[PDB]
Parts: C-alpha cells; sequence; structure tokens
C-alpha cells in the first residue's frame, strides 16, 4: 500500500480525482496511512473545503474522535490548529460532535493549538461550546500559558475574562503565564495579568527566579516593575 | 523543507524557553529526516516532538 493516492488527492486538492478514487475503491474513505491519518485528515490540513465537506457526507456516522493520527491529532485537531472557523464549524455541526477537550499524545487541546497561533474566532468559538480553559498538557501548560507566551492581550482578556481562567499555575519549568509573557518580553501583556487579572508575581520557577528575573531584556523588565 | 499547515512549533519552543540556537537547528533538522522516511515532504508534529526528544537534555 506504499502510496495512498486518495490522501494525496486530498493534499493536491484534486476534488474530482478524490471523488473518482472513492468510486473505484470505497474502503479508502476511512483508511489510515503511514501517519495513522485517514483521507479527511489531509483534506482539512490543506483546507480543501469541497473535498472535505464531501468526504464528510460518507462519514456522518463517524465519530471524529475515533480517528486520531499517530500523534493523537484528530481531523478536528488539525482543523483548529490551521485556523479556519468555517472548516471547524463544518466538522462541529454534525450528528456526533467531537469532544472539545480530547487531547493529543502530548495532551494539548484545540484551545491551545488555537490560542497559541492566535485564532481569535476559533479560540472563542470553542470556549463557547465548552472547551475547558484549564487543561494541562504534558508540561502542566494551559492555553493562557500559550496566550501570554505570544502575548495577545486580546486572548489574555478572553481566557482570563469570559473563561474565568486560572492564572497562577506553573508549568514543569515552574513558569506562570506571566514568566512566559516576559521572557518573550510582552510587558503590556505581562502587566495585564498582574494588574487586571490579579496574577501573583513573587513566585519563583524551579531554579529560584521570579517573572522579573526571567524577562527578555532590561528595557522590558523595568517597564514591568515601573508599572505593576 | 516546510512545516505542515497544522504543525505547532510554538509548543516546542515554549516548553523550557531557553534553547541554544544550535539545538533548534538540530531539532529542526532531525524532524526533517523523520519526515523524509515517512516519504513526505511536509513535516508533522510527530516528527518535531520526536526530534525535540533526541536533541535536548
Amino acid at each position: 500500500m506504499s502510496n495512498y493516492p486518495l490522501h494525496q488527492a486530498c493534499m493536491e486538492n484534486e476534488f474530482f480525482k478524490v471523488q473518482e478514487l472513492l468510486h473505484s475503491k470505497p474502503s479508502l474513505l476511512l483508511q489510515k496511512d503511514q501517519d495513522g491519518r485517514i483521507p479527511l485528515h489531509w483534506s482539512v490540513s490543506f483546507q480543501a473545503h469541497e473535498i472535505t465537506s464531501f468526504l464528510l457526507s460518507k462519514m456522518e456516522n463517524v465519530n471524529l474522535d475515533d480517528y486520531p493520527d499517530d500523534s493523537g491529532w484528530t481531523p478536528f485537531h488539525i482543523a483548529c490548529s490551521v485556523g479556519n472557523l468555517e472548516v471547524v464549524k463544518s466538522l462541529y455541526d454534525r450528528p456526533l460532535k467531537p469532544d472539545l477537550n480530547k487531547i493529543t499524545n502530548q495532551g494539548v487541546t484545540c484551545l491551545h493549538l488555537a490560542v497559541g497561533k492566535k485564532w481569535f474566532e476559533v479560540s472563542q468559538f470553542l470556549i463557547e461550546n465548552g472547551a475547558s480553559v484549564r487543561i494541562k498538557d504534558k508540561f502542566n501548560q494551559i492555553p493562557l500559558h500559550r496566550a501570554a507566551s505570544v502575548g495577545s492581550l486580546k486572548l489574555i482578556e478572553l481566557l482570563c475574562g469570559l473563561g474565568k481562567s486560572a492564572v497562577n499555575w506553573q508549568d514543569k519549568q515552574g513558569w506562570t503565564p506571566l514568566f512566559h509573557a516576559l521572557a518573550e518580553g510582552h510587558g503590556d501583556a505581562a502587566v495585564l495579568l498582574v494588574e487586571k487579572y490579579g496574577a501573583e508575581y513573587d513566585l519563583v520557577d524551579n531554579k529560584g527566579a521570579k517573572a522579573e528575573d526571567v524577562a527578555l531584556n532590561e528595557q522590558v523588565k523595568k517597564f514591568f516593575l515601573n508599572n505593576v | 523543507m516546510s512545516l505542515a499547515p497544522e504543525a505547532d512549533l510554538d509548543s516546542l519552543i515554549i516548553r523550557n524557553d531557553s534553547l541554544s540556537g544550535a539545538v533548534i537547528a538540530a531539532i529542526m533538522q532531525e524532524a526533517g529526516l523523520r519526515a523524509v522516511r515517512k516519504n513526505r515532504y511536509v513535516i508533522l508534529q510527530s516528527d518535531l516532538e520526536e526530534a525535540y526528544a533526541t536533541q535536548v537534555k
């Protein structure tokens, strides 16, 4: 089986080809390649709307959750990381909807994937249909850790605000969302935590440092204390 | 070569946010070969995590 054309067909977006390959051999619709991925996977990865939508029609009794690739990534996972609200809404509004909290091999939820990349719609959409804003991945990291890391106040005010997110949890390295949003130097972001969403800042990582000590550069640091 | 649209390299950096630019090169490179064997060009998360492992501590 070395080559899996149907999947390929999904990568290259040859809508017909696909519709033509399913015709010849039906057992392909739900076949898993050397990555544990089924067609739908790739048809979502590259955003093949027509192919996708179609592919689904014959997967309407198929639970997305039951199809995670070799990294626990589900066609709804790939969907959320990519950033297309449509494609996601597509995979969501169906008889059997996917678990918004199912994690991947390294335990990250679509909220992380979404937040990390900064997909406000996606992030928000999810939060609205459940999606725990508090799921720790194999690094004791929750979406806010991601949000602060990049530093989007926009998503910081969403997780912490609406999603009443916890803000003082520390990952493995022993870092609160604040350290992150300071090591990458997002002063304004850092302060928003402490200031608007009461984030403690006297804690120390698993080495003895506080958020101030693990800041990007002095320019950053100062702006912090000079405003906390 | 290139990263799969859904790849999540951020996750990889944000873990211990303190990696020498050289490991990044090694991590990134290893993840290239893993993707190579799977006879694919684009890189998946599988490759990266498996690269991060045999490349850090």
